[PDB]
């Protein structure tokens, strides 16, 4: 073959329903597989279609239709779990499993009750060395990366407290040049309009 | 079930004593696979002998085709001799 | 099913390196990927039974043997720095069927080891504003300072390891984005009640397993061999 | 276009003779032999000029490796068979795949196995299952239909994949395989037996092998017995056969859309 094409990446809320579309343009055609591949883990089997139409294996369905060179793998009642890299190989006339790049997808939590602030953290190790946290603002809220190089900012992360059911989203800010304070670690992110900032 | 061989010797033209020809043995029908296959002018094998590669029938059975460039003489006897785990001894076919 | 070894190396460049494939499937067909970011799957070398192989799309700069079904060696005679990269065996039953892959091998090939640095491991406490706000608190973990970025973070409470309410940066980032050689940071967050905190005989641990230099490896610098180990930062309760 | 067919063999040898391969494996498009493999040479190479010229060496390299995969599965398979037939010595094992496209556009699709020269597995690729011969063929049956993606991936196969093969293949060789070389016929009169007179309808030179002939008594069909010769290779890529009565009648011959009629 020579072209499978599937979307770099995909967001979508937890509980909804997400397609990843997968187009191939193969010389020939033996099958399609759908690999889920855990990030810094192996890929491991999810489907086979050869023939046309949709097959079901619980939350997940893979659908082919030949004469358009065209296959989906949907997901239903997405779980925070389904956060992984879903990659799609066609197996062509000569028999060889031509890999696409692979679709990364992306589960926003549902955020119950949003309280969006930026705390200060102080080490344990006398360092004076210090961490910004911006913690419990909802899925919506993007953090954008550092403007000044020696200024460090993490993507957002989910947490579950799952002995309370609780979920909530986070980003880490820190630096040397201080300067760096916990009110301006932020300000190249749009962030919520009452966001706690604490004395 | 063993299957023996079918032998057929032909030639590519109908056949005029004087005139240059082709004297054709099809070996078909036969089950399994290994078969000797001689082409002879009076009894004597032919050297320079040309043939298929053993080929396949949808009944499971084989065939091959070795034939030979020859004038057609009065004189001239010619036949095909096969072998085959069927046989015995081997078989000698004379053209008609 | 499919075991491979190392799964972790740092190699000079121009050193030879093999990496062991196995599987107990008893699989006619075993494969040989590169995984590199942007990119698919590449195939390297592939096998379809014992005793032939025949070339992928990316064979240059590697040899592969099969003289049994349950072995499929992958040789780099003689190291590069584009040779940097996660590689995955994998088997299948027939030609037609699906894969499956071992756990993988993350390998580093550098021009020289001199740029190879543990991290440095430091556990900051919660915020008294977050605590009095939300009654929870957010204990911060950074790993900074390290290369290659093969790092594994771990939290601890008690002695015991912990998942919930934990979470950590899936990929690190460059302290020097410029830089081709820049080292790297990685932080966690471990979440939980305030009064889980308040109690002073709890002792909250963040680990880091740093997959470094071997003993085999040659060290001719001032500062320590940077091998690979375990780098902690410890927090009792306040 | 007429009828074509893709077919490929696979004959496996267990203990074979001195010359003998262990593994033979030959492609056929119509009456011609396109691709060879065998355990001897461990390679797949064109049996076709126009194959050789149309697939670049990548498709022989991809193909080979295929087919040692294959020929060491089908050792495999016979060695499981004669143990289930409680059988010792040499023995066979043989497949058919294969392909029909028709002169109005329908396709057929085939894939058999054969023991010892016999029927032993016929799939249905319509019900998706294997037609068992006998009790060893059940207990194979039961192990191959086990597997739904193998048993749907052969349906595609069949149905798509062989017959776009096919198409391809028909057009690399369009010069030899569309072509037409009309029959030479003629008929030889002769008293035999005292009393009785045989005539002989015989054709020759003719190409594609595809040929009806028959003898008609006044333009009704010959009640009476009908010899027919076979269909035979004449070696320069022509065919020839013949068909023959003893006793108005008159030869019937038909080839690639011409009738042609002999009166005696
Ligand atoms: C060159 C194309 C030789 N092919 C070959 C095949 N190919 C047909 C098909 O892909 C194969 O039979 C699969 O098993 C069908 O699912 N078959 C064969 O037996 N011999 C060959 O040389």
């Amino acid at each position: 073959g020579q072209n499978i094409d599937q979307p770099t990446e995909m967001t979508a809320t937890e509980g909804a329903i997400v397609q990843i579309n997968c187009t191939y343009q193969t010389s020939g055609f033996n099958g399609l597989f759908w690999y889920q591949q855990h990030a810094g883990e192996a890929p491991t089997f999810l489907s086979y279609n050869v023939l046309d139409g949709l097959e079901e294996k619980g939350r997940f369905s893979s659908f082919l239709s030949r004469s358009k060179g065209y296959s989906y793998l949907l997901l239903k009642e997405l779980q925070m779990k389904d956060s992984a890299s879903y990659l799609c190989a066609v197996m062509d006339s000569n028999y060889q499993l031509i890999w696409g790049a692979g679709t990364k997808l992306i589960i926003k939590p549902d955020i119950q009750n949003p309280d969006p602030a930026v705390y200060q953290l102080r080490d344990s190790k006398s360092s004076d060395k210090s961490v910004c946290l911006f913690t419990d603002f909802d899925s919506q809220t993007n953090v954008s990366q550092s403007k000044d190089s020696d200024v460090y900012i993490t993507d957002k992360c989910v947490l579950d407290m799952r002995s309370m059911d609780f979920k909530s989203n986070s980003a880490v800010a820190w630096s040397n040049k201080s300067d760096f304070a916990c009110a301006n670690a932020f300000n190249n992110s749009i962030i919520p309009e009452d966001t706690f900032f604490p004395s | 079930i063993q299957r023996t061989p079918k032998i057929q010797v032909y030639s590519r033209h109908p056949a005029e004593n004087g005139k240059s020809n082709f004297l054709n043995c099809y070996v078909s029908g036969f089950h399994p696979s290994d078969i000797e296959v001689d082409l002879l002018k009076n009894g004597e094998r032919i050297e320079k002998v040309e043939h298929s590669d053993l080929s396949f029938s949808k009944d499971w059975s084989f065939y091959l085709l070795y034939y030979t460039e020859f004038t057609p003489t009065e004189k001239d006897e010619y036949a095909c001799r096969v072998n085959h785990v069927t046989l015995s001894q081997p078989k000698i076919v004379k053209w008609d | 099913g499919i075991t491979q070894a190392p799964t972790s190396q740092i190699l000079a460049a121009g050193r030879r390196m093999t990496l062991r494939c196995t599987q107990d499937m008893r699989h006619n067909a075993m494969y040989w990927y590169r995984q590199d970011l942007g990119l698919g799957l590449r195939l390297i070398h592939y096998s379809n039974t014992a005793g032939t192989t025949g070339k992928g799309e990316v064979p240059d700069g590697y040899s592969v043997s099969r003289a049994n079904t349950d072995d499929f060696p992958l040789t780099l005679a003689s190291a590069v720095p584009s040779q940097t990269s996660v590689y995955f065996c994998a088997s299948s039953g027939g030609t037609n069927n699906e894969q499956f892959f071992g756990p993988g091998t993350r390998l580093t090939v550098l021009e020289d080891l001199k740029n190879v640095f543990p991290p440095e491991v430091a556990v900051f406490e919660p915020s008294e504003a977050e605590i009095s706000h939300t009654q929870k608190a957010t204990l911060v973990c950074l790993a900074t300072g390290f290369y290659p970025d093969h790092v594994e973070l771990s939290w601890w409470v008690n002695g015991k390891e912990v998942h919930s309410g934990v979470c950590t940066d899936p990929q690190p980032l460059k302290e020097q984005p410029a830089l081709n050689d820049s080292r790297y940071a990685l932080s966690s967050r471990l979440r939980v009640s305030a009064t889980f905190w308040q109690n002073p005989r709890n002792h909250f641990r963040c680990q880091v397993q740093f997959y470094g230099l071997s003993e085999n490896d040659e060290w001719t610098q001032d500062r320590a061999k940077p091998v690979t180990q375990i780098v902690s930062a410890e927090a009792w309760g306040r | 276009m007429r009828t074509h067919s893709l077919r490929y063999f696979r004959l496996g040898v267990s203990d074979p003779i001195h010359g003998v391969p262990e593994f033979i494996s030959v492609g056929y498009v119509d009456s011609h032999p396109i691709t060879t493999y065998d355990s001897v040479t461990r390679q797949k190479e064109p049996r076709a000029p126009w194959m050789a010229e149309n697939l670049a060496p990548d498709h022989w390299e991809r193909y080979t490796q295929l087919l040692r995969g294959w020929q060491q599965m089908f050792k495999v398979e016979l060695k499981r068979l004669q143990r289930h037939y409680n059988h010792s010595g040499s023995h066979t094992y043989q497949r058919m795949i294969g392909c029909e496209l028709l002169e109005d556009g329908s396709t057929t699709g085939f894939l058999q196995y054969a023991y010892d020269g016999q029927d032993f597995l016929i799939f249905n690729k319509d019900t998706l299952s294997w037609l068992a011969v006998d009790n060893v063929a059940h207990t194979i049956k039961q192990a191959w239909e086990a597997n739904q993606h193998e048993l749907l991936y052969q349906k595609n196969w069949l149905e798509e994949e062989c017959i776009a093969w096919l198409k391809r293949f028909l057009e690399y060789g369009k010069d030899t395989l569309q072509r037409t070389e009309p029959p030479l016929v003629r008929v030889n009169r002769k008293e035999t037996f005292p009393g009785v007179t045989a005539l002989f309808c015989k054709a020759h030179g003719f190409y594609p092998p595809e040929i009806y002939m028959t003898w008609m008594k006044n333009g009704e069909e010959i009640v009476q017995e009908i010899d027919y010769g076979d269909i035979l290779p004449s070696g320069d890529g022509t065919y020839q056969a013949w068909a023959s009565i003893e006793l108005l009648y008159s030869c019937h011959v038909e080839h690639s859309g011409v009738h042609m009629v002999l009166q005696v």
